[PDB]
């Protein structure tokens, strides 16, 4: 009666979302064919047994979102809330939000009304995309617009995968990015950002595995949702839901961009050779090589964080844990905000995945974090599009998919205040 | 006795799982049955051309 | 001679794209009422408030 | 389901258009006949973007086969998968356009290209969503560019949003094989400027060596030739017809590609390209691929790639892969060699993964690469045009059947401004 | 006779395709706007409550 | 500079909007000023959205340099006989078919022919099945939905946009053929 | 149950019924004799529509077969399916009607005249509620001309009631086979459209087009044009003798496809008339047998009916189909060509659908449609009369046998009237 609705969309979207309902299959014991061999949040009951998820995946290319409903979990969702598309996206902005985004709304956005009526107590929403792809950055974007006026003050919280500082795969991908974090700074509550490369690296090093693919990569990320949300259901000492992740991770309402990071990310060998204490976890955290996402912490300050514990975890270890945090220096707190942290505590040890490289620990703890290092990462994608909008590179297709190029202008006006308000809080007041 | 006879209804409509998928099916291999049908009278037409 | 002939076909093709084209303009200004009767319907219970 | 007609216009056109039904039927495991006869179900999921299917099995292909004289359309039928297009594709005229633009664009053509669109208009209306055409021109010649111009210009009009591909043999550098040649590129190259969307310069010089030098094969026939072209154009739409983890439809790898809207002439790119018994001495990692992927040694264009700046290249990899080696080695090349890509478009590579590998190969990787090198092919169609408009030669056997002399200096003018382009972004 | 009767109905078809783009303007004005259009009436709904 | 944008705005206009084509043609003359070239595919893009007085001024300011651009040469069909009146524009077909033949000039020449001899009534008989959509968007404007904003500019000016070039065709169509030949026509017929 | 009886006249019609009693022979089971030997009951049913029972269970059929020269019906007799046909029903004459409607309306005919309705009479009345009198015959000829239309006559004022079906052949537009065909086809128009009540128009000039330009056939027999014209027969009288789900018999084809008296001539055409090469590239998909019969060339009358507005077209499709695909499908087509539909009457589309298909096949159709396109077929003979009788030519064996001018003039008048009247409402 407190159940979320989570919505994918984009060839990142369901990809991310077929590696982490897995892991709700396997938390509540659900069958792939979906019966019984609380559920409540993630899941629903037609009166018979056969348990429905509340998600809706929603897709521009029909050739990624047909192998869900062929492959293995066919059964578990609704062939007609598992809606396709009829044209591609093609890494367009102007063409998921303007010209093919517009034809498929009229019954996605019914579909959520549906599962909306459906519940009865809701408070929160859950969505993955890319901001570098079409659909995850046009189609995003217009959901957005959509669900800011049909709902308003119901959460939207939100999983992204975030352009690779040295990497990419598109090109016109700081052309997506920049559009759509224009969109999102309004009309939207928290976006979590994850990017690539960073995985990969901590799935060399600390996983003892190496060439990894999106399978392990996704699966990292159902692990990061998985740990986020397992407050709603299970009981715990200390419990948590998404209309609270709204109070604590920002201060001011244009800045809305936390990270993420998965402490325990350890292979199958090598836990026999370390213990996994919560003191020992807490600060394995903070480390510049375990973050998700490429930003060296020391450059930037922490504005508040989140330690979300699952497991065996004992409170009494979790304030000293946190106590050898604050008096050591290389974590940087000031006076605006002395407080700057938080936990929540749970006792639902992590499900392992059969095939996983994740070994089945009990103390699992991600770390939930906005830092003014994202700044940095954001001076670089600003540059990144002055560099190619210099001498109008690639945007003849944007003004051709019903763009008016107006728009760019004050994209780039909108987005220039946005590290301006970035040095405002980094400053020291007197 | 709510419970039984929504289990009850549960192997109701799953037997309307098998019935309708062997009618497809069925109804596939009826057509085309007629396309071997009308292929072998195409075959008896030759014949007496030969 | 062919001409002629690829010239019919041509015509055709036109008198027969102008039809769909009123086709869809017939499918819509229908539509449009169905978005105009409820426009006409609000503004009488907001006028109402 | 996205569509893509194959139009086949000219002798090099049928040829390796034959071959591309081969290398296309037994990838989604049809006959010479039309039947499936294949092994795993991925393969008729999407036979919907190539075979349209007729009663019982029969994958008619949706090849529309266009010529002037019965004779390379006739090899195509009287051969190996050979009736399995429609008779109604096979259109044909009588005459022949002896390499004569003009005959092909204006006095006959016409006559032909009528007809051609008919059969066009017809496979257009039976699709779900058209994705767009792909042409086969051998450019300098006739039935080649003088008919593929004209049918490239009138789809347009009629299709004005589709990705109009348009694999075509660029007038060879070294041995030219038709004197007039040079003539046929010049108003062939300016069509296909203002009319395409990813044109891909098929060179021969180049492929005639690639077979001698990579595959060492001692007697190269044009047959072997066409199983390259035939595999990239397989490359390219592969993520419109097989499941993968990063999939590309044809908008996709043209909008990522084409830059300005006009340099968008690519140069191809196969892969695991090694000989019979040379294997045994070579791996099939990313980290190899990519050594070949990127040696221009490789490039089925003849313009050498470290004489210029690549814009913005793409490679569509089948086979199961690790994503991250993909970037990994793409990563290593824009760092190692920097000078030879652009600089004002950072992100200069694009990576995609088809999980289907090709038949008897594990992985995979066709390149296709917009490369400011290609000035060296425009400029020297552009030279030697030079060197016959001067002097007026064989020019009554062109402008006899009308074609008047501005026509062909607007050629000029325009094929020179597409070098003045391209050199503009190398500095 | 055929030319003439050709270019006068491709005349008559372009003022048909102007119609179209006229209408389907007119249809996303409107579109939006019904989105916004339940909600307005609901904040004046509590507008009555408040100055009851 | 200059080849972005024709090439953008060619395509723009072949793929239905013209609105945002000619734009793209018109920052195109902020490289150039005298390029008869483009001149002529503004007034291509300009005769297509309606508007009638641009596309000649953009007609004429091309054929001001040489009358030797066949493509231009194409563009003088919108001159009084085909916008208006009942005679002028056959003189400058004849005269592009002097030139290299281009069988679309022969259209014009075959149409601009005989014809020279040459409320709800009358706008029911010019305007074909097109006037179902005239009155229509003209009672759409007898309401309060007029007074609103889409971007830039204002609803009321869509509804009158349309209204004005099915009103400009009316008088196109009128002066084609008119409603005293229509009487002559119908007469003869039945006499005969 | 209702029944017709067939009249068989003239040369070309003898023809025309021995291959269509062939036809609705074979789809009944009537096997080269008589013996039934179908293999589904839903045949023998309903058999007395053309078939009279007699003793050890032989079905000889209803046809009056006619003639006036004893050639025509003596190969008739030894031919395929001909013992079928009584030896008493075939009247014939001794002295032929050389090519001159009068010596076979006025003189030589009448002598036969009584005989026939003798027979007609009988084998008319020996029924239950007769439902029509068809008579196949051709317009440009004597016989057919001349007795056929005296015994469409006579049976209208006998029987003035039941349905007066007539197919008939009017003369080619270019290439002719006699030289006086104006006159009498002119004649033949006049005691015709105030008699007959749904006569279908058939040329062959039309129908060799259908089988060179369609059947893809190199030596088109008369015989293959005379089956295309039996499919259309089959076709109109199928939902009377097979069940289906919107039967629809003569009567209804008539109150639904005739919009003023006198206007009732209207054009055939069929549905899935495709060649052997191409029998297996294509489907056959509702939509399939809908294009090949609204297009001009699927039209065994050769009037383009692009060149005026069908008042009324119907569609006897045949074959276990989707009704929703059918009714969809001739929405897409009432729509698409508005341009080429009246207006006076909102939706002009009959819709019958059967089950039993042609035997061999999965669907077909007949495109009756009252067109005012058949205004040019009258007046191109009109065009032609004019041109002889101004001069008087080729008359004097005319008014010989008992006529006078002014039965000609008339004839221009009854048919320039048709001809004007379908233009008022063409308008
Ligand atoms: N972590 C993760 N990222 C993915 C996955 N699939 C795609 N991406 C990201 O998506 C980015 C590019 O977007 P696309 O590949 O075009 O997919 P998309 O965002 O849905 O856009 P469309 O393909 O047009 O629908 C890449 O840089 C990837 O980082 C995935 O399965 N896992
Ligand atoms: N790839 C390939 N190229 C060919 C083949 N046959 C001819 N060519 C090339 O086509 C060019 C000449 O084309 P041409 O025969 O004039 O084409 P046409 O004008 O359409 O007849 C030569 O330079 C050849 O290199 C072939 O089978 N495969
Ligand atoms: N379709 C078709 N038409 C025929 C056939 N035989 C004759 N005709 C037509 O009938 C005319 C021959 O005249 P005929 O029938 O002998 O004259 P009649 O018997 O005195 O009326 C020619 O103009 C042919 O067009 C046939 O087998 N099939
Ligand atoms: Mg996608």
């Amino acid at each position: 009666m407190r159940e979320c609705i989570s919505v994918h969309v984009g060839q990142a979207g369901v990809q991310i979302g077929n590696a982490c309902w897995e892991l709700y299959c396997l938390e509540h014991g659900i069958q792939p064919d979906g019966q019984m061999p609380s559920f409540n949040t993630f899941f629903s009951e037609t009166g018979a047994g056969k348990h429905v998820p509340r998600a809706v995946f929603v897709d521009l290319e029909p050739t990624v979102i047909d192998e869900v409903r062929t492959g293995t979990y066919r059964q578990l969702f609704h062939p007609e809330q598992l809606i396709t598309g009829k044209e591609d996206a093609a890494n367009n902005y102007a063409r998921g939000h303007y010209t093919i985004g517009k034809e498929l709304i009229d019954l996605v956005l019914d579909r959520i009304r549906k599962l909306a009526d459906q519940c009865t107590g809701l408070q929160g929403f859950l969505i993955f995309h890319s901001f570098g792809g079409g659909t995850g950055s046009g189609f995003t974007s217009l959901l957005m617009e959509r669900l800011s006026v049909d709902y308003g003050k119901k959460s939207k919280l939100e999983f992204s995968i975030y352009p690779a500082p040295q990497v990419s795969t598109a090109v016109v991908e700081p052309y997506n990015s920049i559009l759509t974090t224009h969109t999102t700074l309004e009309h939207s509550d928290c976006a979590f950002m994850v990017d690539n490369e960073a995985i990969y690296d901590i799935c060399r090093r600390n996983l003892d595995i190496e060439r990894p693919t999106y399978t392990n990569l996704n699966r990292l990320i159902g692990q990061i949702v998985s740990s986020i949300t397992a407050s709603l259901r299970f009981d715990g000492a200390l419990n948590v839901d998404l209309t609270e992740f709204q109070t604590n991770l920002v201060p001011y309402p244009r800045i809305h961009f936390p990270l993420a990071t998965y402490a325990p990310v350890i292979s199958a060998e090598k836990a026999y050779h370390e213990q996994l204490s919560v003191a020992e976890i807490t600060n394995a955290c903070f480390e510049p090589a375990n973050q998700m996402v490429k930003c060296d912490p020391r450059h930037g300050k922490y504005m508040a964080c989140c330690l979300l514990y699952r497991g065996d975890v004992v409170p009494k270890d979790v304030n000293a844990a946190i106590a050898t945090i604050k008096t050591k220096r290389t974590i940087q707190f000031v006076d605006w905000c002395p407080t700057g942290f938080k936990v929540g505590i749970n006792y639902q040890p992590p499900t392992v995945v059969p095939g996983g490289d994740l070994a089945k620990v009990q103390r699992a703890v991600c770390m939930l974090s906005n830092t003014t290092a994202i700044a940095e990462a954001w001076a670089r994608l600003d540059h990144k599009f002055d560099l190619m909008y210099a001498k109008r590179a690639f945007v003849h297709w944007y003004v051709g998919e019903g763009m008016e190029e107006g728009e760019f202008s004050e994209a780039r006006e909108d987005m220039a205040a946005l590290e301006k308000d970035y040095e405002e809080v980094g400053m020291d007041s007197v | 006795k709510p419970r039984m006879k929504q289990l009850e209804h549960k192997r109701a409509v799953e037997k309307l799982i098998e019935e309708r998928r062997n009618q497809f099916l069925a109804d596939k291999q009826r057509e085309l049955e007629e396309w071997q049908w009308q292929q072998r009278r195409q075959g008896c037409i030759n014949a007496i051309v030969e | 001679q062919r001409r002629i002939k690829s010239l019919e076909n041509q015509l055709d093709k036109v008198i027969c794209r102008f039809d769909i084209q009123l086709a869809q303009n017939a499918t819509l200004r229908e539509e449009l009422d169905l978005l105009r009767i409820e426009r006409n319907r609000y503004l009488n219970v907001d006028r109402k408030l | 389901m996205r569509e893509i007609v194959h139009l086949q216009a000219g002798q090099c056109g049928n040829q390796i258009g034959a071959k591309f039904w081969e290398v296309i039927s037994d990838e989604h495991g049809i006959d010479p006949t039309g039947t499936y006869h294949g092994d795993s179900d991925l393969q008729l999921e999407r036979i919907n973007v190539y075979y349209n299917e007729a009663t019982g099995g029969k994958y008619v292909p949706r090849a529309v086969l266009v010529d002037l004289e019965p004779g390379t359309m006739d090899s195509v039928r009287s051969g190996p998968f050979g009736q399995i297009f429609r008779p109604d594709n096979f259109v044909f005229g009588q005459s022949g356009a002896g390499n004569n633009w003009a005959k092909g664009h204006y006095t006959e053509g016409a006559e032909l290209v009528d007809s051609v669109l008919d059969v066009v208009r017809k496979e257009a209306e039976s699709c779900d969503c058209l994705q767009g055409f792909q042409l086969t021109h051998s450019l300098g010649g006739g039935t080649g560019s003088g008919m593929g111009t004209l049918l490239i210009s009138k789809i347009r009009e009629e299709y004005p949003d589709r990705i109009m591909n348009t694999f075509s043999v660029v007038p060879s550098p070294k041995v030219s094989d038709t004197v007039v040649e040079p003539y046929n590129a010049t108003l062939s190259v300016h069509q296909l400027v203002e009319n395409t969307d990813e044109t891909y310069c098929i060179d021969n010089e180049a492929l005639y060596d690639i077979c001698f030098r990579t595959l060492k094969l001692t007697t190269p026939t044009y047959g072997d030739l066409n199983h390259l072209v035939s595999a990239t154009m397989s490359g390219v739409t592969t993520c419109l017809r097989f499941p993968g983890q990063l999939n590309a439809d044809l908008r996709k790898l043209a909008v990522n590609m084409v830059p300005f809207p006009r340099l968008h002439f690519f140069m191809p790119g196969f892969a695991p390209l090694t000989s019979r018994g040379s294997q045994q001495y070579r791996a099939l990692t990313v980290p190899e691929l990519t050594q070949q992927m990127f040696d221009a040694k490789n490039m089925m264009a003849a313009c050498d790639p470290r004489h210029g700046r690549y814009l913005t290249v793409a490679a569509v990899f089948r086979g199961r892969m690790s994503m991250k080696e993909v970037d990994e080695q793409m990563l290593n090349v824009q760092n190692k060699n920097s000078s030879y890509f652009v600089e004002w478009i950072p992100n200069n590579v694009k990576t995609a993964v088809c999980d289907i590998p090709p038949r008897g190969l594990k992985m995979s990787a066709t390149f296709i690469g917009n490369s400011t090198a290609i000035q060296e092919l425009f400029k020297r169609i552009s030279e030697q045009f030079t060197a016959m408009f001067r002097r007026k030669a064989f020019l009554h056997w062109y402008t006899g059947e009308g074609m008047d002399e501005m026509e062909f200096t607007e050629a000029e003018s325009n094929m020179n401004d597409l070098v003045s382009e391209y050199q503009q972004y190398q500095d | 006779n055929l030319e003439n009767r050709l270019e006068k109905a491709r005349m008559k078809a372009e003022e048909a395709e102007h119609i179209t783009s006229v209408y389907l303007q007119l249809k996303a004005y409107l579109q939006e706007e019904s989105l916004h259009l339940g909600n307005r009436l609901d904040f004046m709904e509590a507008e009555v409550v408040r100055t009851k | 500079t200059f080849p972005s944008y024709m090439a953008e705005g060619e395509r723009l206009y072949l793929c239905g909007e013209f609105a945002k084509a000619a734009h793209s043609f018109s920052n195109a003359l902020h490289l150039q000023s005298g390029d008869k070239n483009c001149l002529v595919a503004r007034s291509k893009c300009f005769l297509k959205m309606g508007e009638l007085e641009k596309s000649l001024e953009d007609a004429e300011a091309s054929l001001q340099g040489d009358p030797t651009f066949c493509k231009g040469i194409l563009q003088k069909a919108e001159t009084l006989y085909t916008m208006g009146d009942f005679e002028f524009a056959l003189v400058f077909y004849h005269r592009g078919y002097k030139l290299r033949p281009d069988r679309e000039f022969k259209v014009g020449i075959q149409k601009a022919q005989e014809a020279i001899n040459n409320k709800i009534v009358r706008q029911l008989l010019g305007e074909l099945y097109v006037d179902k959509e005239y009155l229509e968007k003209l009672l759409l404007d007898e309401d309060l939905i007029k007074g609103t904003i889409k971007h830039g500019l204002t609803v009321e000016d869509l509804i009158m946009t349309g209204i004005n070039y099915l009103e400009t065709r009316s008088d196109f169509w009128r002066q084609q053929k008119p409603i005293y030949a229509r009487e002559r026509d119908r007469k003869l017929m039945q006499e005969k």
